[PDB]
């Protein structure tokens, strides 16, 4: 098998109206190639089970009763898709919601990539569609925006694949909260490609939700961009709990003055996973804050994978950036890989980075245990204290109860 | 209650207990004394349960049940509590979530219920109180910025409101002066009921004016080698123990 | 090309080359020279080298010139001019405690912890090997000074010096061994250095190198450091010198309960690069290392970073932590720094940080409105930041003359 | 709110400022509180 054999088949499928847009993201597809190991970028990240397989593309159909039994509890509008496919019978209204959405292939207005690599092109060329959704200046919808992505898998050797696409442009004031869910039908393993690209304009605020909660065999490329313009706000936050191997990409730009950003992440893989978080940042413009804290909790014999490029331009006065890198490891067949990298020119500036690496500290759990609380739940309270700048961060208990139920679920004494 | 009968722990691979025994029945206070290295931590660490200490010979029974088969939370379940020498900060855990969190889990043990939430209050105003504590420990995280004074009296306010059957004060008399001694006394003392029991592992002897102990036993190479009443601490001081005074 | 010119140096005495240089000219063929977009090469450019014409000649100096370029301390040092151990300039070491011998006998030497292209040069040119030893339990009275003077040639010819050491301290032994650095004069040349050291069980070593030469030169060095157990180690590196400066320092902790120490101050000015790098290996538990990294870039000067710390599985009770904390004095200066974690064990404690910033602005004012002017405030704070490596320097007159050194990279100029 | 500068002791700092030209600085280099400022009344 010839992977990317494989996927120029899925581009030229029988029935497929791509746009010149993909065909060109194709075309630098198949010009890159795949990396190998001894690329700087992929040291740790395997892709033997991916690189020699076989690819198709089956857009099956499900029910509402599956759509809900794996759906989050939440008031929302929900867009759900499957398998790479929007399905409108499953998908809430969105007139009068305050979020302007469309869905075909045009894709005339899409912004040019922050950090161009091998997998964003993959999925903008296997990308059947492009959710376009914009809020208009001056508006703060009531309720978030959930995307619902549910991939299946196919029975054989065959890999079956979605790539996902979206756009979010958040004109002048305005302000929202969008989620991004992905999940598994079932066991059967999958590879999910995601892309979704911000654009956030002056004085708007976007609150970015991840929830990567794909099963254990399946496969998940992603790569969002964030472009922010002055006096903008945005907070990103991902769960990456889910899959055999995942990669994560947040690029962004800080193309205006007085901006303020965070990015945030929680990597859990477990037993044999590779979950992989990074994030591109570029302080193109001055007076901006960017603040981010990625955290990893390896279980035996699980890797996770962080890489955080930050650079800050000249004359990008008054930058004051920050990124955080706490990696809690649970046994010891353990691993973790930690990259950050800062590349600054511009003196009058405050920057710094920090990493850390070590196990639970055992002497508080052992206190919890005296007192009586027994060994799950002593590590469960320890391991949602080490979470909770981030768990908190989501601003939602609601949420923030279901997302702490998916870690608990992945902790060792609690059901490994 | 609890019965030590020849007990022998040694940690990596060196012998500290060598044939400890002990007896202690409900409503006594205990003191264990003598120099460094002759079992005191290792005794307090074989009963809290702590898993690098290696039992090689010797038995602890506890309610009748063997105790050294229960993990630390089934030992606290049964009644033993421990005030440990260096009381431990959990940082991002309240010591409402806590309290509220191990009163229920020995409550479920046992077999009872646990208080309503409102009531657990009453309960804790009164013991902050008694221990003269911050009026905002319950929103505080667990010892995160307390002195070791304050940390001591914490884990008093946790005994209290735990309730257990056989408190063990591992040193816990360390560095604190009359006054600090005086309020963890206050503390200890209110629990004496008659059935509890109590053991002092005394890090020196003045917590004792405090908390007078019905028997006072000595340690010597992991043995207890002489027992007697309160009196007894002022025989030893006629043998010119350097351990004996000096905190 | 600079690689066809380095292959015609080696063959220009092809009969004296060892086999083990032969094999590391080989690799030095095979792997060819990086370019900007090879991992590890991004911010170091080797332009002003590659597009050279070089030369490899070795001249006479006497020891009056060796005086007027010399420490001024009580040592025993041994004098390398232009690639080659001169005895005419170096002291005696009978009685001294070092075991010292010059020959191109390299059978005994342990493979590099870390191959890379510019260590492989070095190996392959460098005319003879320094052979020291301490043997066990030995305490030396007086620490080992290693003093290299190296010089251009007129014209355009860059003319390039070669220099290799291998140090064993024996079981118990403990030495100080300092590595100096000069240029004879302004013409620019190109230096190549590599100083490997064994630390045997309960062996001490203090490290301390002085990259001291001229503006225009290109120094390129890869030092490695090998410790078994219960053994210490301290390296500090003051790289002011050379237009083009990349050092790196590998080392494997080979043996538990070893102590470990590599510190490193930059200070880049006027377009010149300054590249400090660290590769090490946690190999076996108990161990605790510690690294200090500082850097002061001034005008359009770039400072380099680049730190990796591999723990290997099982490596338990490991103590690791890394700093380096960046110092830009004006609008053009630039500092890259990429500190990197490989954990493979759980029961650790690892960390790294690195900050980038300028001089503490509400420090100088509180200094100013008290009389001192603005030079001498910045002067100050300057040197409480370079303090934390400077003071490592015991010998008084050991740290004045770095101090000094430092001075000349100061706006006041001192 | 006095400002900190680690590295640099007192002495160094004091001797710098006055060879150059807080109530304690005022003092030493001569431009509770107020007993130590009406003492430079002259």
């Amino acid at each position: 098998s010839n992977a990317l054999q494989q996927w120029h088949h899925l581009f030229e499928a029988e029935g497929t109206k791509r746009s010149p847009q993909a065909q060109q993201h194709l075309q630098q597809l198949l010009r890159t190639g795949l990396p190998t190991r001894k690329h700087e970028n992929w040291k740790y990240t395997p892709l033997e089970g991916l690189i020699n397989s076989q690819f198709v593309s089956i857009a099956g159909e499900i029910s509402p009763q599956q759509r809900d039994a794996l759906a989050l509890t939440l008031d929302s509008v929900r867009l759900v898709f499957v398998d790479g496919r929007y399905v409108p019978a499953l998908s809430d209204a969105t007139e009068g919601s305050g979020y302007e959405v469309s869905i075909n292939d045009d894709r005339q207005g899409l912004p040019d990539a922050i950090q161009a690599e091998v997998f964003l092109h993959l999925t903008e060329s296997l990308a059947q569609s492009v959710t376009h959704i914009a809020v208009k200046r001056g508006q703060r919808p009531a309720k978030p925006l959930l995307l619902m992505h549910i991939t299946q898998g196919v029975a054989g050797e065959e890999v079956n694949t979605a790539h996902y696409r979206h756009h979010l442009d958040l004109a002048e004031g305005a302000e929202a909260t969008v989620i991004e869910h992905f999940v598994s039908l079932n066991d059967a393993r999958h590879f999910t490609g995601a892309r979704f690209t911000i654009n956030v304009a002056a004085n708007a605020h976007l609150q970015h939700i991840k929830l990567a909660f794909e099963n254990p065999l399946s496969h998940h490329f992603a790569h969002n961009d964030l472009l922010l313009a002055e006096d903008a706000t945005a907070f990103s936050h991902s769960f990456l709990l889910g899959g055999a191997v995942l990669r994560h990409n947040t690029s962004t730009q800080l193309n205006g003055e007085n901006s303020t950003l965070r990015i945030n992440s929680l990597a859990m893989p477990v037993k044999n996973e590779v979950c992989d978080t990074r994030t591109w940042l570029e302080h193109n413009k001055g007076f901006c804050n960017s603040r981010q804290l990625h955290k990893t909790i390896v279980s035996d014999k699980g890797r996770a994978v962080f890489n955080g490029l930050i650079n800050v331009a000249q004359h990008a006065i008054k930058t004051d950036g920050q990124m955080t890198n706490n990696n809690l490891l649970m046994g010891k067949l353990a691993e973790v890989d930690t990259k950050p990298q800062l590349e600054i020119y511009a003196d009058d500036v405050k920057c710094s980075h920090g990493a850390t690496v070590g196990r639970i500290d055992d002497e508080q759990i052992f206190y919890l245990r005296s007192r009586g609380i027994n060994q799950q739940d002593a590590q469960q309270m320890i391991i949602y204290a080490f979470a909770a700048e981030l768990t908190e961060a989501l601003r939602d208990e609601g949420l923030k109860q279901q997302v702490l139920a998916r870690i608990g679920q992945r902790l060792p004494g609690g059901a490994r | 209650m609890l019965s030590i009968k020849d007990l022998h722990v040694s940690v990596e691979d060196k012998a500290i207990l060598r044939g400890l025994s002990l007896d202690v029945h409900p409503g006594e206070v205990h003191a264990i004394m003598g120099p460094n290295g002759s079992g005191k931590s290792t005794l307090s660490a074989t009963l809290a349960g702590r898993e690098d200490y290696e039992v090689t010979g010797g038995t602890v029974e506890f309610k009748g049940k063997d105790l050294l088969a229960l993990s630390p939370e089934d030992r606290a379940g049964e009644g033993i509590f421990m005030a440990f020498q260096y009381p431990v900060e959990i940082p991002g855990v309240s010591n409402q979530f806590f309290l509220q969190t191990a009163l229920n889990a020995v409550r479920s043990y046992r077999g009872q219920e646990t208080l309503d939430r409102f009531d657990f209050q009453d309960l804790m105003e009164e013991k902050i109180a008694l221990l003269k504590m911050p009026e905002d420990l319950l929103t505080r995280s667990v010892n995160v910025g307390f002195s070791g004074g304050e940390k001591k009296r914490n884990d008093i306010l946790q005994m209290a409101v735990l309730e257990p059957e056989l408190c063990i004060l591992d040193e816990s008399d360390s560095g604190l002066d009359i006054d600090a001694l005086k309020v963890v006394a206050d503390g200890v003392n209110s629990l004496r009921d008659g059935k509890r029991s109590f053991i002092i592992v005394t890090h020196y002897q003045r917590i004792l004016d405090y908390i007078k102990p019905d028997y006072v036993h000595v340690l010597y190479q992991g043995r207890i080698v002489k027992s007697g009443d309160f009196t007894l601490v002022k025989q030893l001081e006629e043998q010119g123990y350097g351990w004996l005074t000096e905190q």
